[PDB]
Order: C-alpha cells, then structure tokens, then sequence
C-alpha cells in the first residue's frame, strides 16, 4: 500500500554520466558505447551566448579542445559532429556499464526521472513531468546541463530529455537525444518565455484511482455526465482537452475499482467547483498532475 | 533564460 | 532554481541488493562484504506469523536453508546467526560492489533514501522522513521487506533503514541495520497500531526558506518576535518541540535570506489558522524537508 | 498488520 513520487533506480545511468570541458565552459556529457552526448553550448564562452553561432564554434574546435572525464580516466576524443542542438564526441573507449538503451521523443504529459549531476558526477535523482507548454519543474544548479531525463523498462533505459537551460520564471527547457528541443525554444539567452501551461488530465484523474486503492475515497460521487459537458466544464478550468484514447488508457484502472471513467470526470467536476473544504488526497491539498497512468499501475499493482 | 553550465 | 523532493543516487545502493529465500518465504537482502542483511521473518511461514517463536525456527534451520540469488550466481551460506529482528548470513564470496558504508540509527525528522527492490532486484526510489510516530509514509507492497533506507555523504552509504511490515493504516514499520525496530513494534501479525502523528517543526520551517529562495513569496507576512512565542501555538496544533541545538542548524539558512530563525518564527503562528490565503506546487507546510536537504538542493 | 515479505 502507499502511493509516492518514484523515480527509477539510476544505477544504470550513473555509469555513463561524464564532464565535457571545452575552454573554461564545463557541463555533463552521456557516455554511451563510444559517443558522449552532451548540450552543444559547452563551446561557448561567457561573451559569445546572447548571439552565438553554433556550426562555426565546432568548425573553431578541434578534437584535443574537448576534455572528457569519466571519473579518473581521460577519455581520448577521436571524432566531433553536432546534430540539432546537441554535440556528439566520439572517443576512443567505450563504455564497459553502457545498458540496453533507446533515444525517444516523448509526448506532453509522459513522466521521465531526471539524474542531476554536477561536474559528471550525479547528485540526485526526481521524477519529472513534461508539461503541454514544454517546460519541466525540475532542480538544476548552474552546470548542471547534460543531465539526462530516462524511463527503465525490464533493462532498458529509454533516454527521452537532456538539460540545456532554465526559463526565466523557474522552469527549464531542454531537448532530447538527437538535439532537437521540447517546445519553441532556442539555446541562445534571448528573450524567452514559455506559454501559459494546462493542467494534464489524465494525470489527474489516474492520481484520482491511486487514491480510491489508497482509501481516499470523499470526493467520489453519483453523478455521471458526458464527455464533452465535461470537456465544456474541463476547457473552462482549460484543463487539457481528454480524448476517447485518454479514456481508453484509465480503463485498466477503472475496471480495477468498479468506477466508470465518466463517473470520476464528475468527480473531477465537482472537484473543481468547491475545493477541498480544509481536505486532503493522498496527502496533497491541491489536484497532482504529475502521475501518468503507467506510474499508477506499476506501484498500485504488481 | 540562463544556460545551466558553469562558465568560468 | 527549483525545489524538488529529490533522491540520492541509488547507484551504489543497488550493487548491493540480493534476493534471500528460506523455503518458500522469500525477501530483499543486503550483500555487504561476505555478509547479507535480511528481516528475520523470512524463517517464517503463512502459519508461524501470529505467534513466532524466531529463536526456535532458527534452531531448525541449516545453512543449506537459506537461498540467497544475486543476480546469476547463488551465494553459497556457509555462517548464519541473528542480531535483534535482522539475520547475517555470511557468505563465502565478498561483494565486489560494496560502497564505503556505516551503519546508522536516525532520529525522527530525519530523511533517508528509500530503494524499493522485490526479489533483490530494484524497483523505485524516493525520499522518506522518520515520522514523529516512528513510521514512514513510503509505498510497499508484497515482497518488499529487505528493502533499505540510506544517506550519502560522498562515497559513505550510511545504511539507516531496513523494511519489514505494512501498519493497517497504510504507514510502514522497520528496523535500523542491528535489527532494533523504530517505535515499539515487533515483527508479529498481531494487532498493532503507531501513536498519533505530530509535525516535524524544524522540517517546516527550512521548508518555508526554500521559499523565499526559490521565488515564492506571495506568502510573506511581517512580524518579528522571540522564542517563548513560537511556544504559543506549538503544542495545539501538534508540532513538535523545538530545541536550542536545533536553531543552530537553522542557522546558515536564516543568513543566506537576511531573515533570522527567529525572525521567520513569527510568520509561523497566521499561517496555522487561516492557512495561506500554492506555496512550491503545496497548500500545505511540508514537514518531509529536513534543514540539511534544503542546502543540499538550494544553495549548493 | 502485514509483514511485507512473498508467502507461499
């Protein structure tokens, strides 16, 4: 029993996490068979980032300017290239704990533990979640760009998100391992702001079923309505417009509780029309939208 | 918008 | 920026995590050199859990009886014995992922690194605080005791935490690493019940700096005053008491934001009745951030 | 009152 924020054990990703230092700009870099990725800034200097001009910086570079540290080995840099907003540096080692691992692209609302490191060496470890504006609410120190974003499956170790920088109002924006970034941001300290960002649904409806199993049961009710009128009310709070697929993922968990899925976005209704009244959900006062459907299952069941 | 490496 | 409930790496904690079976009862347990920690009710069946005598099922027991599975290889046990509510299983190959690690018993308020493994694999980590009642609010289900609870401070894993049981409540029961339980429960299915839960004050009160460091600060009122003030509205709304070591530890946190411990101790009292009038995406004052987790995480 | 370790 007991419902929290889990991340995935970071072992796997511990044993590729290295420093790429590039003049005096030092970031973390993901060592992963022989290419470290890493954000592409790193060739940058504290003068050339308001207007900087990426694809001549790396044709400024050679291979000896990058310095690859994984813990006490220096690893040789045999290759350079940039692909979208990343840079890959291909070294003469390859790493002997590289796990089964992918490069995905996730979709807004999908959750990923984030590994920050500092100086190639990891620090801690959270569950983040992607926003619709395409932001995360995360913890990063300067230096901390390189820090990577995974999803574990048996033994695999889908990478999905790389730090890069913060927005100006507290959030960061990074892309994935390819390089090309979450939203319609740009690795330039230009005037940036992120879109107004919506509440994701299905997240709080599956945090809504973690807590029926939990035995929080108080904001349920009777009344079942459409899902459209519901859509006509969840637009209106412009929480994210739920789709028939959106309903047909919640399903696992409805059948697990009896309660049918229109049911619970009346519950979600009623919800947002008188509060709480001094109550709490699963120890929280306010409606987390932090929790996908997969997470729901994989630590409610088996 | 700040670039989150150390730049020295 | 940013403030987030966030783990230790788990890395070096899970180089360390085997599967202990004796018979069919299986759980998590802890390879550290040539010795595997474990809960002793793994000696246990579905018929000796009311009433368990665990001096006597282990009197029954021989070193072929105990399973242990790491990974591909099946540790051969050739020592056992038992320390309070844990067993040592000494083995005949050290683990060769052993960390640097101490064995330690925390205080309540206190936070800890919980790695959730079934069947010595790992599952999920996350951040957990010793509640005033001696519990924790993690999430565990069947096949998770032998899981453990841990801090790093560089290269020194200290072990503090070890799981066992599931209280009715949905709170969850352990014993440090010599077996001594947290409160004054034991591994028995009998009826049992943990104290009323008070508030962690000196969690509440870093919690309400990272704060003002972090951005929010919509909240902030203006009064200053004293310690026999903070008294006044401690011990009503179930808050523990503070100290006067305590204060100190406060202290570099009250320097960084110019308002002294003291002087953020008096926002504390209209915050109680009428509430805050979000703070960091809560509503409420979270008492799961110790003094130590805030310097970590904002100013380090 | 469950002591969280697999019973077969």
């Amino acid at each position: 029993s007991g419902f929290r924020k889990m991340a995935f054990p970071s072992g796997k990703v511990e044993g590729c996490m290295v420093q790429v230092t590039c003049g005096t700009t030092t970031l973390n870099g993901l060592w992963l068979d022989d290419v470290v990725y890493c954000p592409r800034h790193v060739i940058c200097t504290s003068e050339d980032m308001l207007n900087p001009n990426y694809e001549d910086l790396l044709i400024r570079k050679s291979n000896h300017n990058f310095l690859v540290q994984a813990g006490n080995v220096q690893l040789r840099v045999i290759g350079h290239s940039m692909q979208n907003c990343v840079l890959k540096l291909k070294v003469d080692t390859a790493n002997p704990k590289t796990p089964k691992y992918k490069f995905v692209r996730i979709q807004p609302g999908q959750t990923f533990s984030v590994l920050a490191c500092y100086n190639g060496s990891p620090s801690g470890v959270y569950q983040c979640a992607m926003r619709p504006n395409f932001t995360i609410k995360g913890s990063f120190l300067n230096g901390s760009a390189g820090s990577v974003g995974f999803n574990i499956d048996y033994d695999c170790v889908s990478f999905c998100y790389m730090h890069h920088m913060e927005l100006p109002t507290g959030v960061h924006a990074g892309t994935d391992l390819e390089g090309n970034f979450y939203g319609p941001f740009v690795d330039r300290q230009t005037a940036q702001a992120a879109g107004t960002d919506t509440t994701i649904t299905v997240n709080v409806l599956a945090w809504l079923y973690a807590a029926v199993i939990n035995g929080d049961r108080w904001f349920l009710n009777r009344f079942t309505t459409t899902l459209n009128d519901f859509n006509l009310v969840a637009m209106k709070y412009n929480y994210e417009p739920l789709t028939q697929d959106h309903v047909d993922i919640l399903g696992p968990l409805s059948a697990q509780t009896g309660i049918a899925v229109l049911d619970m976005c009346a519950s979600l209704k009623e919800l947002l029309q008188n509060g709480m009244n001094g109550r709490t959900i699963l120890g929280s006062a306010l409606l987390e939208d932090e929790f996908t459907p997969f997470d729901v299952v994989r630590q409610c069941s088996g | 918008v700040k670039l989150q490496a150390i730049f020295r």
